[PDB]
């Protein structure tokens, strides 16, 4: 198995390089992406891949997490925040230009077709958008 | 080693990865720029990661302004002070009644937003992917095993 790749995830919550990672370091790059955590929610998010009771993680505990991540267990937290960064505008509803903007994006060239029938089977209430409720149920099972 | 030259230098090269001073650079184009710079301002060549945690915002599409690369890579190297922070401020207006060119004032992403935003997307397509793969074995061999019934 390869991690070559998860380095580059370690290497940003580590601003200063000193192969761990704090609270501080992980909540300001929290906040830099939109979202505002408690202190004490930063303090149970590093708890949870803490094995060592150190308070910081290295990439030991980082890989173990990445390797329990690595199911794709696609889980709704998960999935939520996904949706929080396509909602361009914040509206609670996923227009077509959002999501087929982010065909755009180097990830996969969806084909305009495959993404049309991407929104015909999750658009449910049939109003051309996708809400919290439709997208969740077009990504589970 | 901050330096007098160093400023002329930086604005300099800019010619060369922007002749036609545009004053935006395709993020793509970023990583090079910075590779091949001055000495103090330079950041060693594995610097995508660094250009991603640096959060240079962009303007449609991908185009960062001259300045905010500027000041980023000075503020690296030096601490970042609140005359810096108003400096930018007055130089802004300085240069956008300047430029010729008319564009929107405001951009909507930076860096480590899009790189979030490259992440969340590839699993969502993954995602989608594998799944329309399971329904179409499922219905094959659920068809085949009907047929063999009949
Ligand atoms: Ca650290
Ligand atoms: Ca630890
Ligand atoms: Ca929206
Ligand atoms: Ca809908």
């Amino acid at each position: 198995e390869q991690i070559a790749e998860f380095k580059e995830a370690f290497s940003l919550f580590d601003k200063d390089g000193d192969g761990t990672i704090t609270t501080k370091e992980l909540g300001t790059v929290m906040r830099s992406l939109g979202q505002n955590p408690t202190e004490a929610e930063l303090q149970d998010m590093i708890n949870e891949v803490d094995a060592d009771g150190n308070g910081t993680i290295d990439f030991p505990e980082f890989l173990t997490m990445m390797a329990r991540k690595m199911k794709d267990t696609d889980s709704e937290e998960e999935i939520r925040e996904a949706f929080r960064v396509f909602d361009k505008d914040g509206n609670g509803y996923i227009s077509a230009a959002e999501l087929r903007h982010v065909m755009t994006n180097l990830g996969e060239k969806l084909t305009d077709e495959e993404v049309d029938e991407m929104i015909r089977e999750a658009d449910i209430d049939g109003d051309g958008q996708v809400n919290y409720e439709e997208f969740v149920q077009m990504m589970t099972a | 080693p901050l330096g007098e030259d160093d400023f002329e230098m930086f604005y300099e090269t800019w010619e060369k990865f922007d002749p036609d001073a545009t004053q935006f650079i395709a993020y793509s184009r970023l990583s090079d720029f910075v590779d091949t710079l001055q000495e103090p301002l330079r950041i060693a060549k594995p610097n995508k990661i660094k250009l991603i945690t640096l959060d240079l915002p962009m303007v449609p599409g991908d185009k960062i302004h001259c300045l905010d690369i500027l000041f980023a890579l000075t503020k690296e190297v030096l601490g970042d002070s609140g005359e810096m922070d108003a400096l930018k401020q007055t130089m802004e207006e300085k240069f956008m009644a300047a430029n010729p060119s008319k564009v929107s004032y405001e951009p909507i992403t930076t860096t480590l937003k899009r790189k979030h935003e490259e992440v969340c997307a590839i699993k969502i397509q993954r995602a989608y992917r594998r799944h329309l793969l399971q329904r179409s074995m499922k219905q094959a061999s659920y068809m085949y095993l009907t047929r063999a019934a009949a």
